[PDB]
RNA sequence: GGGGCGAGUAUUCGCGCAAGCGAGAAAGUUAAAAGAAUUGACGGAAGGGCACCACCAGGCGUGGAGCUUGCGGCUUAAUUUGACUCAACACGGGGAAACUCACUAGUUUAAGACAAGAGUAGGAUUGACAGAUUAAUAGCUCUUUCUUGAUUUCUUGGAUGGUGAUGCAUGGCCGUUUUUAGUUCGUGAAUAUGAUUUGUCUGGUUAAUUCCGAUAACGAACGAGAUCUUAACCUGCUAAUUAGCGGCGAGUACACGUACUUGCUAGCUUCUUAGAGGAACAUUGUGUGUCUAACACAAGGAAGUUUAAGGCAACAACAGGUCUGUGAUGUCCUUAGAUGAACUAGGCUGCACGCGUGCUACACUGAUAUAUAUAACGAGUAAAAUAUGCUUGCAUACUUUUCCUCCGCCGAAAGGCGUAGGUAAUCUUUAUCAAUAUAUAUCGUGAUGGGGAUAGAUUAUUGCAAUUAUUAAUCUUGAACGAGGAAUGCCUAGUAAGCAUGAUUCAUCAGAUUGUGCUGACUACGUCCCUGCCCUUUGUACACA
């Protein structure tokens, strides 16, 4: 069987999915089998870009409010 | 896939057969005429490798260096 | 009326011309039969959509012949084995002479940890010349009799290895549904039981649950989009080597500057290379549409189907494939006459036949022979091998050589001998390493100078070894085939088709994959008719559907 436990935001396509993730790999050989283990995490927007400077996310447009 | 079919007894396995203290053969002292060697000793090996007496040759044990009685 | 079959059956009585009607059991056997909703799946029910792995208009074919290659079947000592609709069948990177190797016939080996007992220095055990004996130069075994020194040997436990079984015991990875457009959550409402609904929709629109809008729903998240890689534009920026152009001299010939050779080295970036930027937004005009969301045509522009091609890939699944990739692994087998590890020979390729992917053709829009012009992506350096003292072996430089190979000589050719450069924008070698093309001549509708299967003979190279013929070279031989029946595949632009080439495997071998360039069409600008997938309503006694 297989089991899965989520919490948050995650992304699974494209560019960014491959540089604000975090994945590993591990077994454990317990008496009657191996289990396998499988970890992702998503870094808290934070993630140097290709031409390294400290990027945040392809999907946002925020726009700036006047100064008054 | 089938087991085995044996109609010929096992190869035997090569045992040596063993003199007890064969050394005693190699010298033999009186009380006149002293020691004195009943096999012969080899050219090339440090002294006291002796070789064997064959029917029609002499065998070194150790390099295997052969000659022929005639 | 009192769970379901037995059963409105047996027996008896009343009524009837008969058919039959009205009252009406028991033995035995059974865990459910039965009612109404909900989600899905299915339909030879009704609607709506999408798609050259569907069709329409066409191109080229395949299916028919020879042959190359994979799979069944037969055969064999053995012809090792997994996978069988799409989603098995030039797939397992699977082009096997030995090795690989798992199959057949033989023969060796210990490279059997550790613990306990035995055996034993008055010797546990190890090795071997000669003759026999073996395919064998395995002392394998025997005769014979020397060497060796506690390393080993025998018994009982206990480990170790295994391309041995189980993918229906598992991990990981991959394929498929599906490259479609899908999937979920908070609060509210349907509840006034519930499984569960709505949000997620009649309609218009898009490649797209992409948007507009209607609305018991108001808002959010993944997937789509964005993002990433390559291609196309820039006489503007930043640069000049292992890139070019230009500048200055000396020549060789011509015409009154042109072509080529050569020594040297103002400046520049068009050509070559590679870093940073910019550029398209449907811009402008005209039409259709609720004048919203959007679509079509024209002009400009390098570019107007998101400009072209790819990579990534949600929730949920399959008893899909793989334990023959693995010091990933559970269980079961086996472990000295081994199912461990090796050595010799053989088989995987055996041929009355059936099936899939392909190569070569059936000629004149051609075959043969000469000549002219012209690409892009690549690759490249512990062993054996060449030289004194000695009788096919030893000691010797790891001083040369092993990969791509220019050039010179020899040979019809394949190839051989001698010598450069290169660990590479520097050399091979690319202002060019191909073939379709183009020009001129011969042949002349004749299974023909089309086609090149099948056979004979001789010669080279790789390799320890080429027989069942590794590959290559020369002469000779010269089969079917005259456009392919029923069926069926791929494809919309620098695309189909035709044409060749670099890499992977590789001691030697591509008719195979995976990339690259060269010549370059016809037909549509659609539809729901066939096939497949999806959504709505509807029926269901299906839920392993
Ligand atoms: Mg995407
Ligand atoms: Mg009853
Ligand atoms: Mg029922
Ligand atoms: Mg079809
Ligand atoms: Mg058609
Ligand atoms: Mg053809
Ligand atoms: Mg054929
Ligand atoms: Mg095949
Ligand atoms: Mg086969
Ligand atoms: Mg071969
Ligand atoms: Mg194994
Ligand atoms: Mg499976
Ligand atoms: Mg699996
Ligand atoms: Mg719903
Ligand atoms: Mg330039
Ligand atoms: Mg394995
Ligand atoms: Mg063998
Ligand atoms: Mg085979
Ligand atoms: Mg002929
Ligand atoms: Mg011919
Ligand atoms: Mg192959
Ligand atoms: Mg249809």
């Amino acid at each position: 069987k297989s089991m899965k436990f989520r919490d948050g935001y995650l992304i699974s396509t494209g560019e960014p999915s491959k540089r604000f993730v975090n994945t590993a790999t591990r077994s454990a050989q317990l008496k009657q089998g191996v289990l396998g283990i499988k970890v992702k995490i998503m870094l808290p927007t934070a993630i140097d870009t290709r031409t390294g400077l400290t990027s945040i996310l392809p999907d946002n447009i925020s726009v700036l409010e006047p100064k008054t | 896939k089938k087991k085995k079919v044996y109609k010929k007894p096992k190869k035997e396995k090569h045992k040596k057969k063993k003199v007890k203290l064969a050394v005693l053969k190699f010298y033999k002292v009186g009380d006149d005429g002293k020691v004195f060697r009943l096999k012969r000793q080899c050219d090339n090996c440090a002294p006291g490798t002796l070789m064997a007496s064959h029917f029609d040759r002499d065998y070194c044990g150790r390099c295997h260096l052969t000659i022929m009685k005639k």
